[PDB]
């Protein structure tokens, strides 16, 4: 394990999150696929902190704030789905195309 | 001398146009707002003749009301105004025809608080074009009559107002952008970022650059002055309109597209003129023959004279692009004389149509039996537009034919054919004018006279506005040095600007 | 030896001004029949 | 064009779209034939 | 599947060929002490804004998911009619 | 050293006072609590005038700068939330929602955008961008029983949190290309090589920078957020959440990437030559006013980038001033849509037809804010666009101004179409308000803040171009701190 | 008739190919917010092939 192998792990963990962001049909599976993107920018970030600037970690501080944002973005993010499910009694991203043109 | 005179005339209607919603007593139709807008027109025409008879100081080339106030030093623009010889006939004309356009706007009770606001705002937005010596104020003032003249044609217009109003704002704001583009092209040339109309003329340009600016200016000035490929906005915007609005379009608004050709395509770009000037006179010849046959074939009455106004304009092109002091003095006199003639025609189309309600020219016949003072007035104004001598229509076209074929610029096989081709308009203007007079007034065959056309009259106010406009038609046509002395010395330098370049 | 336009314009201004303010008061037919009414070319 | 064939001296009868194109090429050809004359005949 | 495979092949070409300046020093001198002297010297204003972000995320996520058992049929007022807890621009098709 | 974030910590105190009054008093507090947020936002503007003369300190150990540009963009974002609270005092109070809980999110997105304009580190940009973006998802779905705001809350989240993941991937590589160095002036001395890693770090951050401003390959949320969201929120996401995105584009691309500079002047050209096209031609076939004003602000964001890509001292000063007068147009256009939507329902075009004899303060109001957006003289948006094309024509860019002019004529057609269907339609062609206008009062709850919110913008629309010589010197002096 | 149909036909064609350009990109948005996430992600891939050469 070197610096390079963490980045190709992070660059692959990003693009499974992209594939779930575009293809997934459940409204909640898009939120889990967003969280994969917000871990690949963490796995890139600590891996940039261990091998570069190891003495004063500016990446592991910046790795803390990404977790707290994405925990606050998934707390907001599921409040929205739970407002839709009380009005539209399904969660189907091919059913929310009523603001078409 | 210290008092800002031209800054007053520009801003005094627009300042006093805003005091129209505060005028009291809306007890029914708008009477007190009709009289306030008329009186504020007249005391600005008095301000033009006070500033002209005391301060103009003629037979001097240049501006004599020169007030360069600082506005925004970052862009480099100032508030500069000034009246030279190519503009001071037209400041006087604008203050004369608009004050009658308020007086011809008397029967309007549709939206009279809104009508006289825009017309006073258009009275300031026309004097401001001829007066300013700048380029970002000139583009301001060019499109300052963009929104009031959209609304004057859309609310008080015929049928197909809205198709005529939005074809016009899209075609003029869709062509005013070349004023900004070419006005910025000369401003940044060299090293100075000067925007005054003097330093942009006194700057030296290259020849290859000058043909890009001239073709940019030509489309921006071929729309308003309707050079005949770029003319389709006019007979809708002039065809579907009321007579008080129409006097401001055909009387004055076409003259800005010809005023700006003399200022900014002959002074500033002389070697651009001398390369693409014979295209103008061919676009001036076809301006006469196309628009006189298009006027004849039309049966809508307001649309016949609307296409006629393109034809009288066709001598401004031959007058400008002939490099002679009598050709250019015959073009400026064409712009003044067509404004006085075209306002006196376009008032009486509305004065006829308000009684007979048709404009179709087939259901008419025997209109001259009922109304006589309308018939006697519409004969004297249509005779004025025949280029008939004793009126100013003939002397404006006499100098163009003489001025063109006396220039030592063109070759002889070209000058013979242009004078032979432009004089076909002499035959063609009595064909449609007199057949318009004949198929409305002359005849026994009246209308149904029951369902439509229940009334006929001639108001004693409406006889004034024609007899107010027929005085300076005849008074210029009997002694044209009543006008030629105003712009003798300034036109004599524009031709002196284009003579030293001419073998090119 | 030209007739100047300034004394013929300044002497024609205050007759043009005083005649519009009179001829506005005198009009006919644009208040009694007037079936054009409000909309001035409809 | 039905309002252009108003019941006075017009309606020659040649308002067909086959005539509109063949009237255009002579009229718009004469202006273009006169402009191309001008840049070579004047100077 | 083409954009996700496209981004992945794009990023791997970026990762390998870029020279990183990796240092041979020993990291983490007790990284809870040098991560806490960052929260109150340099990363202080992101640390105080994390408090403002989290309070807003509790005000917003409560009012978008709670039950409307206070007053579901509440015709509050009117100039023209508006339903309760809805934007007044009523849906309409031209 | 914390005297430079004093404009924001008057808003954080005001955030809590308008929240604590909601729990203590409970919807009887909405009679007085909107006017405390006005004196908090106005108190936040009033303390930058002592800071405007200060010599641009760099406070908080290098994490926040108080330059002249950071004082400017912190003024518009507080002013846009000042204009929004003037609108929303009756609108969301008419929905039935609690009024204290709406302003606590709105005065958090205000403090979010005030901290983007002066941020200097890669982490403080991201958190401040998050708290503006997190609060913007909650406001667009705040009505919560609409079946349109529900589907507009979710279209903004699955793109916003997506583009906040693309933006973080470019922030993380920018930390990795340099040897650490999360501050923005410390980055630019460390990277100068213009390799492939710097370009992927550049496009990944302008996929999140140019999402707040809605450039046209990333514009997709804006027409579908703007017709679903509550209308005062839309009035903030078009001025406040665009000045916050345009302030980040100058604080990032001129600090982090001055080595690569021929490329982000070329990517933002393709975002400029294409948002003027699709902002303006697609707004033609729009019926709703809130969806016409959606495609305007995509296209109006294309005019601002003409001053951006040229890169002159008159270039950036021309995009700062155009945002200064764009605040006086969308907050006067959206004021009148709100004022029309409260009187009658379905505020859409071809229902405005038949005005000018029923509520002529609206019709005079909405006209001068729609006409100025099309750039007719003498209003503010004529003088705003002239300084753009004077800035575009000064240094190259002969084709950017010309595309900004042929599409400034198509913009005339859809603004006039509302002005057509307000003042030219006869009293036999009105559909709603056929004696169905509510016989205007300006006496109920919060209507008089709306009346003062419209008159002080129409006055500030018509007179901002004639009186532009103060504002031209306030803006040109904010540009000497841009490299 | 060459006035009303040829030179009026060109001016009434500039106003026709811009109205049908508007109704062609009105269909660019169709709802389905995942499709909006493609164009954000495709343009990220586009500008990194655009700007490296």
């Amino acid at each position: 394990m070197q610096l390079t192998y963490v980045l190709i792990l992070a660059a692959l963990l990003f693009c499974i999150g992209i594939y779930g962001l575009v293809t997934s049909r459940n409204a909640v599976r898009v939120l889990m696929s967003i969280e994969l993107l917000l871990n690949a920018v963490n796995l890139n970030l600590i891996g940039f902190a261990n091998y570069l600037d190891g003495q004063q970690i500016k990446g592991q501080v910046f790795a803390v704030f990404v977790i707290t944002v994405a925990a606050a973005e998934a707390a907001v993010g599921l409040a929205i789905i739970l407002a839709i499910y009380r009005n539209r009694d399904t969660v189907d991203m091919e059913k929310f195309n009523l603001l078409k043109w | 001398s210290t008092f800002p005179w031209l800054t007053t005339i520009i801003l005094f209607p627009i300042v006093a146009a805003l005091a129209i919603p505060f005028i009291p007593d809306p007890t029914g139709k708008g009477r007190p707002i009709r009289w306030y807008a008329l009186a504020v027109g007249l005391i600005d025409f008095a301000l033009i003749v006070y500033a002209f008879t005391n301060f103009y100081d003629l037979n001097t080339p240049g501006m004599q009301l020169w007030e360069s106030y600082d506005w925004i030093p970052e862009i480099g623009l100032r508030w500069s105004v000034g009246a030279d010889g190519l503009s001071m006939p037209l400041i006087l004309l604008t203050g004369f025809i608009t004050t009658l356009a308020i007086l011809a706007a008397w029967p309007v009770t549709l939206k009279p608080r809104l009508f006289y606001f825009l017309m006073l705002a258009m009275y300031g937005g026309q004097i401001a074009v001829f007066a300013v010596q700048d380029m970002l104020v000139f583009f301001l003032a060019w499109e300052l009559e963009l929104i009031p003249v959209y609304l004057l044609l859309a609310i008080w217009g015929g049928h197909k107002r809205q198709y005529a109003a939005t074809k016009f704002i899209l075609y003029t704001a869709g062509s005013s952008l070349f004023i900004l583009v070419a006005g910025l092209a000369m401003a940044f040339y060299g090293d100075t970022v000067s925007f005054d109309m003097q330093t942009l003329a006194a700057k030296d340009y290259a020849l290859g650059f000058q043909l890009l600016v001239y073709a940019g200016f030509l489309v921006a000035y071929g729309v308003k002055l309707p050079i005949v490929p770029l003319h389709t906005w006019l007979p809708d915007a002039h065809g579907e309109a009321t007579a008080p609005v129409h006097m401001l379009l055909a009387g004055i608004l076409l003259k800005m597209g010809g005023y700006a050709l003399i200022r900014m395509n002959v002074d500033m770009l002389p070697a651009a003129h001398a390369k693409f000037a014979p295209v103008l006179v061919i676009l001036g010849v076809v301006n006469i023959i196309y628009a006189a046959l298009t006027s004849y074939a039309q049966r809508n009455l307001k649309r016949k004279i609307a296409y006629s106004s393109i034809s009288h304009i066709g001598f401004v092109l031959i007058g400008i692009a002939s490099f002679t002091n009598l050709g250019m003095s015959g073009a400026v006199l064409q712009m003044v004389s067509h404004g006085l003639i075209g306002a006196s025609l376009f008032f009486l189309v509305g004065a006829t149509y308000d009684r007979t309600h048709t404009l179709i020219l087939e259901e008419m016949g025997g209109v001259g039996q009922k109304m006589k003072k309308i018939f006697a007035m519409f004969t004297a104004c249509s005779l004025a537009s025949l280029a008939l001598p004793g009126m100013s229509g003939f002397v404006a076209e006499l100098m163009v034919f003489i001025g063109f074929a006396t220039s030592d610029a063109y070759s002889l096989p070209f000058r013979v054919i242009v004078v032979f081709l432009a004089a076909v308009g002499v035959i063609l203007t009595p064909i449609y004018l007199l057949s318009m007079l004949r198929e409305i007034f002359y005849g026994p065959e009246n209308k149904e006279l029951v369902e439509h056309e229940a009334l006929v009259d001639a108001e004693p106010r409406e006889v004034f506005i024609i007899a107010c406009l027929l005085v300076p038609i005849i008074g210029i046509g009997l002694y044209p040095k009543l006008l030629t002395q105003i712009y003798d010395a300034t036109t004599g330098q524009v031709i002196a600007r284009a003579r030293e370049v001419l073998p090119t | 030896a030209v007739i100047s336009v300034k004394p013929i314009l300044l002497a024609m201004t205050p007759v043009f001004i005083l005649l519009c303010l009179f001829f506005g008061t005198r009009n006919g037919f644009y208040d009694t029949d007037q079936y054009h009414g409000n909309g001035s070319a409809h | 064009a039905t309002d252009f064939n108003r019941g006075i001296m017009k309606f020659d009868g040649a308002d067909s779209p086959a005539m509109i194109a063949i009237s255009a090429v002579l009229i718009l050809g004469f202006i273009a034939g006169l402009i191309w004359w001008a840049l070579h005949t004047a100077y | 599947a083409v954009v996700s495979l496209g981004v992945f092949a794009l990023l791997t070409k970026m990762i390998l060929q870029t020279p990183w300046q990796l240092s041979s020093v020993p990291p983490t001198p007790d990284s809870i002490t040098t991560i806490g002297q960052h929260f109150f010297s340099d990363f202080l204003l992101p640390f105080e804004l994390a408090s403002v972000l989290l309070l807003m995320a509790l005000i917003g996520a409560v009012v978008l998911a709670r039950r409307e058992l206070v007053l579901e049929p509440e015709p509050i007022l009117g100039e023209e009619v508006v339903p309760p807890l809805e934007l007044p621009e009523r849906p309409r098709e031209p | 050293n914390a005297g430079t974030i004093l404009p924001e910590t008057i808003l954080i105190v005001t955030l809590l006072v308008v929240l604590l009054a909601d729990l203590i008093q409970g919807r009887q507090a909405d009679r007085w609590t909107p006017y405390f947020a006005i004196v908090g936002l106005g108190g936040a503007i009033a303390t930058m005038i002592p800071l405007w003369t200060q010599p641009a300190t760099i406070s908080f150990f290098g994490s926040f700068i108080s330059d002249h540009l950071s004082l400017f963009f912190r003024g518009l974002i507080a002013l846009s939330a000042l204009g929004t609270i003037l609108m929303s005092i009756r609108y969301v109070e008419q929905t039935g929602s609690s009024l204290g809980e709406f302003m606590t999110i709105l005065l958090t997105a205000t403090v979010g955008g005030m901290f983007i304009a002066g941020a200097q580190e890669l982490v403080f940009i991201f958190v401040a961008l998050e708290t503006l973006s997190i609060a913007s998802y909650l406001l667009t779905g705040y009505t919560k029983r609409d079946s349109r705001s529900n589907e507009a809350a979710l279209k903004y989240l699955l793109i916003g949190a997506a583009s906040s993941a693309i933006f973080l991937y470019g922030s993380s590589l920018l930390y990795g290309l340099s040897g650490g160095h999360t501050q923005l002036p410390a980055i630019a001395q460390a990277l100068s090589s213009e390799s492939l890693g710097l370009v992927v770090a550049l496009v990944f951050v302008i996929a999140g920078i140019s999402f707040k401003i809605s450039a046209v390959p990333f514009h997709q949320w804006t027409p579908d957020v703007y017709e679903g969201a509550p209308t005062p929120v839309v009035a903030f996401l078009s001025v406040g959440s665009k000045a916050a995105g345009f302030a980040l584009a100058i604080r990032f691309l001129t600090l982090a990437f001055p080595s690569v500079t021929d490329q982000w002047q070329l990517i933002f050209t393709v975002l400029a030559i294409l948002s003027m096209i699709l902002g303006n031609v697609v707004a033609l076939a729009q019926t709703s006013m809130k969806r016409m004003l959606a495609y305007s602000s995509i296209g109006q964001a294309g005019f601002v980038m003409i001053g951006f890509v040229v890169g002159t001292e008159a270039g950036y000063a021309s995009m700062l001033f155009y945002l200064l007068v764009y605040l006086f147009m969308n907050l006067g256009a959206f004021t009148c849509v709100i004022l029309f939507s409260l009187r009658t329902g379905t505020d859409q075009i071809s229902e405005y037809a038949g005005l000018y004899q029923k509520d002529p303060l609206l019709t005079l109001g909405l006209s001068l804010c729609l006409l100025s957006l099309g750039g007719i003289p003498p209003l503010a948006g004529f003088f705003g666009k002239i300084y753009l094309f004077w800035a575009g024509w000064q240094a190259g860019a002969y084709g950017l101004v010309l595309l900004g002019l042929l599409t400034s004529v198509i913009s005339i057609y859809y603004y006039i179409r509302v002005v057509k269907m307000m003042v030219v339609k006869e009293p036999q062609e009105m559909s709603e308000a056929v004696r169905n206008y509510p016989e205007v009062s300006w006496s109920s709850f919060g209507l008089r803040p709306l009346q003062v919110g419209l008159v002080m913008t129409v006055i500030a629309t018509s007179l901002a171009g004639i009186l532009a010589n103060p504002l031209f010197n306030l803006v040109n002096t904010a540009v000497w701190d841009v490299p | 008739e060459v006035d009303y149909n040829v030179v009026d036909g060109v001016v009434n064609l500039t106003g026709f190919v811009t109205m049908v350009t508007g109704e062609g990109l009105k269909y660019l948005q169709n709802g389905r917010a995942q499709f909006y996430a493609l164009i954000v992600l495709l343009a990220v891939l586009g500008f990194v092939i655009f700007s490296v050469q």
